[PDB]
């Protein structure tokens, strides 16, 4: 009796939803009067909609969607914006839970991008007190591969806000301005989801005379410095808008309020191979000693990718093999292959 | 690459795409793989951690690899004992393995055109001379 009670009540339940009947979903898009709306339906005709009387008017904003009724076209109740992996944007991509301790050998560095961007996006008291807009916008220069886009990444996961990662070589289209509204596009996604990121790549494609396409790079730098620092609304994200050549930026580029501190990030540090090692190949497991000191000086002007294919490719070749680490033969054979074949 | 245009539709086909590549997670017997001539205009959202990923590089084939490209093309057809696959590597540059192929198909022809039942040098070399449109004429400007 009881197990037919349970199902006979579910039963019950269908019977009563068997009356119910469903709602086209709607977004209000302007409030005339209040009781006075224009709902638009999701693929469909535009209706002036009434609300019903258990509901706030205050909530329904322009852009708050709705579910009224398919008959009497009235509101009956509020809904939450719609949610889908639909986006346009890199915002979606998460920078990965990896802490400033990963990165290795930038400390100095490190500290001074955190107190650059950190400070004003956690505790902007400080700088009120003071009574300083807070600065915005970090500039990280050194050779390539050496890590900067990490370190943003680290940033972003740590301050735990949304991350947008962009190659600033690819915004630049043949087609006129499309390149200024990639900018402008960016931007205005930032002011929607906040705090942000801006992490812009290699930046001497944008930022640094007679023909419309050199012309075209002029106007999409002009588009970005206004972005960045001038009308509407002077916003909190932040950038971490890195380049390859410092020379070629523009000295309009650096200032305070518009992408200041020119951070150097010089390939691995002589100490910072060791740490890089230690926390790229840590992981991997190998029960026999290690000779770092050997490594760092086979490994001269190696960039802190190339540690990490060291230490993958040293994991492959224990596969090719019985499976454990055990030789540090294998890791100078990593650093030579990772030293001629990524030539 | 991203671009109310009618795109719209394999737009969503290649973020479900994304979201499936994102949602299973390694260690697990689903390894992917992909194919493409022109990543130039593949969106590099495909091209992220998580997703494909190792972007294995495909060149197009060097002398030795032409030769040895054109030497499997050939073994199902009765090619005779005497050809210089080594010499039809240097007579060919700049070639792809599809290329490398049609060589060993117009030499064939070629040589059923002649008559012959097995393939000649010489049938390879015009097969090379035919497979990039050229047509060679005796210049009397050389002797
Ligand atoms: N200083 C470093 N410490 C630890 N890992 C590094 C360092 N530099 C680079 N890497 C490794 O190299 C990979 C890619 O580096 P990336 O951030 O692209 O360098 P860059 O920003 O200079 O292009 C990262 O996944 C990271 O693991």
């Amino acid at each position: 009796l009881k197990e037919l009670t349970k199902q006979y009540e579910k039963s019950e339940n269908d019977l009563k939803a068997l009356q119910s009947v469903g709602q086209i979903v709607g977004e209000v898009l302007k409030q005339l009067t209040e009781e006075k709306f224009i709902v638009k339906a999701t693929n469909g005709p535009r209706y002036v909609v009434g609300c019903r009387r258990q509901l706030d008017k205050s909530k329904l904003k322009p852009g708050t969607r709705v579910a009224l009724d398919m008959t009497t076209l009235t509101i009956m109740r509020y809904l939450p914006r719609e949610v889908d992996p639909l986006v346009y944007n890199m915002s979606h991509e998460d920078p990965g839970n990896v802490s400033y301790s990963e990165i290795g050998g930038l400390s100095e560095q490190i500290r001074e991008l955190r107190e650059v961007i950190e400070l004003p996006l956690t505790n902007p008291e400080l700088f009120q007190r003071v009574g300083i807009i807070p600065p915005k916008g970090c500039l990280l220069y050194g050779p390539p591969g050496t890590g900067k886009t990490l370190l943003a990444r680290a940033v972003a996961s740590q301050l735990d806000c949304n991350f947008l990662k962009v190659v600033s070589s690819s915004i630049v289209d043949k087609y006129i301005g499309e390149s200024a509204r990639l900018i402008r596009e960016m931007f205005n996604y930032a002011r929607d989801h906040q705090p942000c990121i801006i992490f812009m790549d290699e930046i001497d494609a944008i930022g640094g005379e007679g023909t419309s396409a050199d012309r075209e790079i002029q106007r999409t730098l002009m588009e970005l410095l206004n972005q960045m620092d001038g009308f509407d609304t002077l916003h909190r994200v932040k950038m971490i808008m890195a380049t390859n050549r410092p020379d070629t930026l523009d000295p309009a580029l650096l200032r305070p309020g518009r992408l200041d501190r020119k951070i150097h990030i010089d390939l691995p540090n002589e100490q910072a191979r060791l740490d890089i090692l230690k926390i790229h190949a840590g992981p991997i497991t190998k029960h026999g000693e290690i000779d770092y000191e050997a490594i760092v000086k086979l490994s001269d002007g190696f960039n802190g990718a190339d540690l990490r294919n060291v230490c993958t490719e040293a994991g492959m070749f224990a596969i090719r093999a019985d499976h454990d680490f055990v030789v540090q033969e294998d890791f100078m054979k990593a650093v030579r292959k990772v030293a001629d074949s990524k030539k | 690459k991203r671009f109310k245009a009618g795109d719209r539709e394999v737009q969503r086909t290649m973020l479900e795409l994304l979201n499936q590549l994102d949602g299973f997670q390694p260690n697990t017997q689903v390894k992917v793989i992909a194919a493409t001539n022109r990543v130039d205009i593949l969106d590099p959202a495909l091209l992220r951690s998580g997703r494909l990923d190792r972007k294995i590089e495909f060149p197009m084939p060097n002398e030795e690899a032409r030769a040895r490209i054109m030497q499997i093309h050939s073994r199902k057809m009765n090619v005779s004992p005497d050809v210089n696959y080594e010499e039809l590597a240097r007579c060919t540059d700049d070639f792809n393995g599809a290329q490398c192929k049609a060589v060993c198909v117009e030499a064939g022809m070629i040589a059923l055109r002649r008559g012959a039942t097995e393939l000649t040098h010489e049938d390879y070399m015009e097969g090379i001379l035919e497979v990039q449109a050229k047509k060679k004429a005796n210049l009397q400007y050389y002797a």
